[PDB]
RNA sequence: CGCGACCUCAGAUCAGACGUGGCGACCCGCUGAAUUUAAGCAUAUUAGUCAGCGGAGGAGAAGAAACUAACCAGGAUUCCCUCAGUAACGGCGAGUGAACAGGGAAGAGCCCAGCGCCGAAUCCCCGCCCCGCGGCGGGGCGCGGGACAUGUGGCGUACGGAA
RNA sequence: CUAAGGCUAAAUACCGGCACGAGACCGAUAGUCAACAAGUACCGUAAGGGAAAGUUGAAAAGAACUUUGAAGAGAGAGUUCA
RNA sequence: AGAUCUUGGUGGUAGUAGCAAAUAUUCAAACGAGAACUUUGAAGGCCGAAGUGGAGAAGGGUUCCAUGUGAACAGCAGUUGA
RNA sequence: CGACUCUUAGCGGUGGAUCACUCGGCUCGUGCGUCGAUGAAGAACGCAGCUAGCUGCGAGAAUUAAUGUGAAUUGCAGGACACAUUGAUCAUCGACACUUCGAACGCACUUGCGGCCCCGGGUUCCUCCCGGGGCUACGCCUGUCUGAGCGUCGCU
């Protein structure tokens, strides 16, 4: 268990920090993980979610293996929206239906130069620790 | 169209304080706009131009400051802005050169008697 | 905050209840009746190597 | 009074400013817990500090 | 001495108390007159004070005091401690020579009323209860 | 009546706003505050009122300085630096 | 007629109005509203036409 | 009020004791903390004794302890003369010293 | 009957520095009650406490014996255990009340004045140059100013010191 | 023992401050006065006194539309596991 | 279950006391869902220049002006309002 | 028959107890242990496109720069942002900036009024008007300059 008597196990001290997260480290919190063939490719297992990368939803009234693009990451609710993830409402208007990242996975990275350093900076930390603990 | 503090610093004083009076003419402007209606493009454009008006100013008195302070740089008395701030305590403490001299009885006693390494066998 | 939370005991009583506690780990319906699933146990003093 | 100081006109000035209600988009807002503004003041019924 | 400052010499309590006249100040006059030199001369450091004439009514001292951010006072040690934060107002603190005398410190029989610095904090070690983990 | 008519006799203020804290305790004829005694040089402050002592201590207003001297407190008060540029 | 800087005295709103528009002031009158602006009347010269002056600074 | 048999008891709890109480719940942690000091002064002195100079051997003054003897403040300056070691030097070798003790015997 | 030296004072928006006010849990110096207890109450108690005033620091204060002792002697200060609710104080009533020795935590010692010797050996400030900047120092130069014999510096301090 | 001069770290104290960890504690009349725009609203000339007030739902999906009424308010319908 | 207990809530009283100091209102019309009270016109009265008139000081602080609303407030009402 | 009253039950009101929850306290412990004339604490007033409070900030005003991060902020709108001819947001924070009172410092304040030295304009060097900048508190130390004394003297 944890040992380090400079990190807490308080539960209002975790909810607290969870929930008073500044956007930065909120980030980190909304991470997914990726699909196995993703997994497989890159030798990562999850990642923060980002704006234009497909998901597909694992848990939820939206469960399915149909690929949405990810349209927005309101971090202010810790919700991300999909394309077809989605409801009518009363005056048959569609709204987004938010859904929580870590009920996502992963099936395609929109990649740019910081996405792919992250991913091998990941995946260099693994192979260093698989490397120590073989 | 924004403008930077990295293509700023590089300008002398002329021109940097050209560009600032065009932001000031031009948040001018934008207050009238307010004022008679305009549109949201001209409310938003208000911040863009407040904050570019900080930046030209930041820019300006960066420089400024670091002119005087390579002017005054070697010079035994020195303006109280450029003078170092820690904390009014820290100032008055003495220095690192009087706070270590010693007095000629003082060294004369290292000298002579300076502490031994030395180990006791049980 | 002086409600005395500490109580002491005197050691020959603390070392009479360690040897208390271990004699009842050496009878198998005691430890059974702590409810300790001892069935397959092979010896209940069970002792292993150093290996370990 | 008609006559006045220039800093009591100005807390006047401050006081007036502040005493309006919220506007209509706070209560859209995420997280809100704010229903009116519970610091409005009239003349007639609480009077000021001065 | 002092004159208590109680208005028409009244002192509301019981008769213990109701002394005015022929009450005595704890601290000496020399110690008031380092004080008011201190207090004047706020920038300076109390170092010591001497007698140097006295009249029926006056007692005059002489204050040495030490500008303690002079050079010639900061650059010689043996003189820098006067020089540090904690010798500030040392005749307001009791800490010079004339202001220690009305402490009661010492050694030895005599001077059981301030073992452990001073009065106060004799007084608060032999009135503190020791409460333990273990009673 | 030393009620209700004797109510409507006052119109004249003895006390203003305060310069210093800001208070509405200036008594004018006397020329001094009766919250913190401004015109002398300390503040008025007393042990008997513990809850008046924390309605107006450090911490409650601003202390637009201290905050800035708690966070360089934490790097050892550098100054003439900056981050190495990239 | 101009909102002004609360600071700024009838010398300073004449010689303002004259750099930034270009144009003769004939006097300054001013007040100060009750939510703490400050409100200038400017009036300008007989040589100058307050209608299209207003007109190229933009409040017709 | 008295009742009965019982011994005449005197409390000193009529001067506001309970402003000055002193608990004792930072004694572990006071342990812990003197603990870390000692085990840092010894690697600082790393192969001086850690429990520091040699000290004198001292009989207790009065009639109920001078059968016993114990450890003093230092070594007297005639114990070091006799020794032939420097009043000076005695300190930076590790030895106490105390100039205000006497022999007598 | 003017010009100098010194002394004692004064002015300056003089050159360069410093103090003021805040917090105040802990600490230092003063001032300082009454409720209360005594089955009343005045000494006593509450209490050297509350309130009041001043002054600090990360701790402060204390501190290297004009000490304890009476022993076959200990050996600066501070803190803990104990001494000890004891010696003692007290309408000897109610109540109050330490210290030494002992065991530990920590442990560290020293500097002047004075007596003297040494051609004031001493110190501050202002210019100039070089090496530095980062808390403003180092080195040198000035028939450059001032402090200072009404006493600066080196040796030296009761454990003795000097030649 | 050597007063009437001076310095001196450690062990010690810490209901204020900065940043942490924990609890056989309290659980919205409790626990800080203050879980919330709380030393706020408000009261007093002033010194000063000083509250009340947590909870839709997983997600606003916060009831489109029709209908009576001038409206508040209703009847249907609709969202929801509710 | 009690403490003229603390805080909060709710009854009977009870649709009760009461909405009675300073002479007084009426007719028609307009707006309006709605008029004893609003507006206009007509009539009858009152303040009667030491005023129920016109303006200031202190105090209030936006109550001033226009437009709109009809939830709450104006101890009946309101189409009116500080 | 009905009304009314009482008891009990169902349903509906009124009210907010109970229970469950908890970004709050309370207590203990640890490590640091840092304010201010280079203008503190405190106060006032301002600052957002739509902003009253809280919060943050100071006319560069819900923040500039720098560094780290790496695509958002979000109630609505707007517009950035090739994320490499460099970057949203957030965090950090060492550069810069920091209105008025306040120890508060030119004098004074329930208002206001000066003096000195520069600079710019109207003047067309001379000092009148306007604007801008910098000074102008008390105490006190060292030094400096200017002095005072039928204080002690020297020379004349
Ligand atoms: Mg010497
Ligand atoms: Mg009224
Ligand atoms: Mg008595
Ligand atoms: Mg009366
Ligand atoms: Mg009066
Ligand atoms: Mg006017
Ligand atoms: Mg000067
Ligand atoms: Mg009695
Ligand atoms: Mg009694
Ligand atoms: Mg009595
Ligand atoms: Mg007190
Ligand atoms: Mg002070
Ligand atoms: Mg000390
Ligand atoms: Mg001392
Ligand atoms: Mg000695
Ligand atoms: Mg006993
Ligand atoms: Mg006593
Ligand atoms: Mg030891
Ligand atoms: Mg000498
Ligand atoms: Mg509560
Ligand atoms: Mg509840
Ligand atoms: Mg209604
Ligand atoms: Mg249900
Ligand atoms: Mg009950
Ligand atoms: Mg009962
Ligand atoms: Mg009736
Ligand atoms: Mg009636
Ligand atoms: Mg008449
Ligand atoms: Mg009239
Ligand atoms: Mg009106
Ligand atoms: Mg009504
Ligand atoms: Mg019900
Ligand atoms: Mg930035
Ligand atoms: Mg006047
Ligand atoms: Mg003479
Ligand atoms: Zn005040």
């Amino acid at each position: 268990m944890k040992f380090n008597p400079f990190v807490t196990s308080d539960r209002s001290k975790n909810r607290k920090r969870h929930f008073n997260a500044p956007s930065h480290i909120r980030r980190k919190i909304m991470s997914s993980p990726l699909s196995k063939e993703l997994r497989q490719k890159y030798n990562v297992r999850s990642m923060p979610i980002r704006k234009d990368d497909e998901v597909q939803v694992v848990r939820g009234h939206y469960k399915g293996q149909q690929i949405g693009k990810v349209v927005q990451v309101y971090r202010k609710k810790y919700v991300i929206y999909i394309e077809r993830v989605q409801r009518e409402k009363a005056n048959g208007t569609t709204v987004h239906v938010g859904i929580h990242p870590s009920k996502v996975v992963i099936t395609r990275l929109k990649l740019d130069k910081d996405r792919k350093k992250i991913l091998e900076r990941k995946a260099k930390s693994r192979q260093v620790g698989k490397e120590k603990g073989k | 169209a924004k403008i930077k503090a990295r293509d700023l610093r590089g300008k002398k004083k002329e021109e940097l304080l050209k560009q600032l009076d065009d932001l000031k003419v031009e948040l001018s402007q934008l207050r009238v706009a307010k004022v008679t209606g305009g549109a949201a493009s001209k409310l938003s454009k208000i911040r863009v131009v407040r904050k570019s008006i900080a930046r030209v100013l930041t820019v300006i008195n960066q420089t400024q400051k670091e002119n005087l302070r390579k002017f005054y740089k070697g010079k035994k008395y020195k303006p109280l802005d450029l003078r170092p701030k820690k904390t009014r305590a820290m100032r008055r403490r003495l220095n690192k050169h009087e706070e270590n001299l010693k007095t000629k009885k003082q060294q004369r006693k290292e000298r002579l008697y300076p502490l031994r390494k030395y180990a006791v066998k049980a | 905050t002086w409600r005395r939370w500490h109580r002491r005991v005197n050691t020959t009583q603390k070392r009479y209840a360690i040897c208390s506690a271990l004699a009842a780990s050496a009878l198998p319906a005691l430890v059974m009746s702590k409810g300790h699933r001892i069935e397959e146990v092979p010896e209940l003093p069970l002792v292993v190597e150093d290996k370990v | 009074s008609s006559h006045k100081t220039f800093r009591i006109k100005r807390f006047l000035a401050k006081k007036q400013k502040q005493n309006r209600p919220i506007p209509q988009w706070i209560r859209m807002k995420t997280g809100n817990k704010i229903r009116y503004n519970s610091k409005r003041r009239h003349w007639r019924r609480t009077k000021l500090g001065l | 001495g002092r004159k208590r400052p109680v208005p028409k010499g009244a002192t509301y309590g019981k008769p213990v108390h109701h002394g005015v006249n022929q009450l005595k100040f704890a601290r000496s006059l020399q110690s008031v007159a380092e004080e008011r030199a201190g207090r004047h001369c706020g920038a300076l450091r109390v170092l010591n004070s001497y007698w140097v004439g006295e009249d029926s009514t006056y007692k005059f001292f002489e204050v040495i005091l030490i500008d303690p951010f002079h050079k010639a006072i900061r650059r010689n040690p043996d003189t820098q401690w006067i020089t540090k934060p904690v010798h500030k107002h040392r005749e307001m603190r009791g800490l010079t020579s004339a202001g220690r005398k009305s402490r009661g410190l010492g050694k030895g029989h005599k001077f059981h009323h301030t073992i452990g610095g001073s009065r106060r904090a004799a007084w608060r070690r032999r009135n503190t209860l020791q409460l333990h983990r273990y009673r | 009546t030393k009620g209700t008519s004797s109510f409507g006799k006052r119109r004249n203020k003895t006390h203003t706003l305060c310069r210093r804290c800001g208070s509405k305790a200036y008594h004018l004829q006397k020329s001094t505050c009766g919250k913190c005694g401004y015109p002398a040089k300390r503040k008025r402050k007393y042990n008997w009122s513990a809850k008046a002592k924390r309605r107006n201590t450090t911490g409650t207003g601003r202390m637009r300085h201290l905050k800035i001297v708690y966070r360089r407190f934490r790097h050892g008060f550098r100054e003439g630096t900056t981050p190495k540029p990239k | 007629v101009f909102i002004v800087d609360v600071k700024a005295n009838k010398h300073q709103i004449k010689q303002a109005v004259k750099k930034l528009y270009d144009i003769d002031v004939a006097k300054v009158n001013t007040l100060i509203r009750p939510d703490g602006e400050k409100k200038a009347y400017v009036r300008l010269a007989p040589d100058y036409d307050a209608l299209d002056v207003a007109n190229k600074i933009g409040i017709i | 009020a008295p009742s009965r048999n019982g011994m005449v008891l005197k409390p000193h709890f009529h001067k506001d004791w309970q402003r000055r109480v002193a608990t004792w719940f930072n004694q572990p942690a006071r342990k812990i903390r003197r603990r870390k000091a000692r085990q840092a002064k010894a690697r600082r002195i790393a192969p001086r004794p850690a429990s520091g100079p040699i000290r004198p051997i001292v009989r207790c003054p009065t009639v109920r302890y001078h059968t016993k003897v114990r450890a003093g403040r230092g070594f007297s300056l005639e114990e070091l003369r006799v020794a032939g070691i420097h009043k000076k030097v005695a300190r930076t070798i590790g030895i106490s010293v105390d100039p205000r003790r006497r022999n007598k015997s």
